[PDB]
C-alpha cells in the first residue's frame, strides 16, 4: 500500500529569532561588566 | 483437516496473533514440502510488510516473482516495498510490462501512478490513481494514493474528503484513518487527530508511523 511520507518538523523563524535576541542580550551582559 | 486447518489459518489477518502464523509457516514447511508454495510466500511477504521489513520483502518477492511475475495477489506488496526503497527503474520496468499485459486491470494503473510518485509527478498520478480507483472499488491502495496525491500536490481540502471516503468504504483498516490524522496534523486540527490516532493505535501497537505521529 502507498505509505505516506512522514511529516517532518521544521525549524521556525520565530524561535531562532528568540534565540538570536537572547544571545544579543547575553553578549550585552558582560560588556558593561568588563567596563 | 490436519493440513487444511493450517492452510486456512495462513490466510487470516497478520496484525494480531502474528507468532502463530509464523509457527504455522514452519509447520507447513516441514512434513509437507509446501515451502515452495506461492501462498506460503505471500503469507511471509505480508508478515514482513506488517513489521516494515521492506528489504526482506524485496528479496523474497523477487525470488517468487522470477518464477511468476504477474501474480496479482503478490504484486501489491511488491509495489509497496519498491516505493518504500525508492527505486524507479525496477518499478518502471514492471509497470510498463504490466500495462501491456493486463490493460484493463486496476493494478497496472496503480503501478503507473506509483512510478510517477517515485518520480514526484503529482499531476499525472492524480489521473492514474483516479483510473485505478474507478476500475476497482475494493482497492484501498487507490484511495490512499489518491488522497496522497492531493496532499503532496498542495491542496488538502479535497484530500480530506478523499481520506474520509477511503475510511468509510473499508471499516476496520487503521491505515486510512492514520493518514487522515496526519492530514489533520497538516491542517493544525489536533482535536480529531487525538481520537483518530488512538483508534489507529488500538490495533497497531508497534510500527514506526503510529509512534512517530
Amino acid at each position: 500500500m502507498i505509505r505516506r511520507a512522514p511529516t517532518t518538523l521544521q525549524l521556525s523563524h520565530d524561535d531562532v529569532t528568540s534565540l538570536i535576541d537572547d544571545l544579543n542580550e547575553q553578549k550585552l551582559k558582560q560588556q558593561l561588566n568588563i567596563e | 483437516k490436519e493440513i487444511m486447518k493450517n492452510l486456512y489459518k495462513i490466510n487470516l489477518s497478520k496484525y494480531i496473533n502474528t507468532e502463530d502464523i509464523t509457527k504455522s509457516n514452519e509447520i507447513l514447511a516441514k512434513d509437507y514440502k509446501l515451502a515452495d508454495n506461492v501462498d506460503v510466500v505471500r503469507s511471509k511477504v505480508d508478515i514482513c510488510y506488517t513489521q516494515c521489513k521492506f528489504n526482506e520483502c524485496l528479496e523474497l518477492c523477487e525470488t517468487v516473482l522470477e518464477n511468476d511475475e504477474f501474480n496479482t495477489n503478490i504484486l501489491p506488496a511488491y509495489i509497496g516495498c519498491l516505493y518504500e526503497l525508492s527505486n524507479k527503474n525496477k518499478l518502471f520496468l514492471l509497470s510498463h510490462r504490466l500495462a501491456e499485459t493486463f490493460p484493463k486491470s486496476a493494478i497496472t494503473w496503480f503501478s503507473v501512478a506509483t512510478y510517477y510518485m517515485s518520480l514526484d509527478r503529482i499531476s499525472e498520478a492524480q489521473k492514474y490513481y483516479s483510473k485505478s480507483s474507478i476500475l476497482d472499488p475494493s482497492f484501498a491502495a487507490a484511495w490512499l494514493g489518491f488522497a496522497h496525491t492531493y496532499a503532496l500536490e498542495g491542496e488538502q481540502d479535497q484530500a480530506l474528503t478523499a481520506y474520509s471516503t477511503a475510511s468509510r468504504f473499508f471499516p476496520g483498516m487503521h491505515l486510512p484513518k492514520l493518514f487522515l490524522g496526519m492530514q489533520f496534523m497538516a491542517m493544525n486540527s489536533l482535536n480529531l487527530a487525538e481520537s483518530y490516532f488512538v483508534l489507529a493505535y488500538d490495533i497497531c501497537p508497534n510500527d514506526p508511523l503510529v509512534l512517530n505521529e
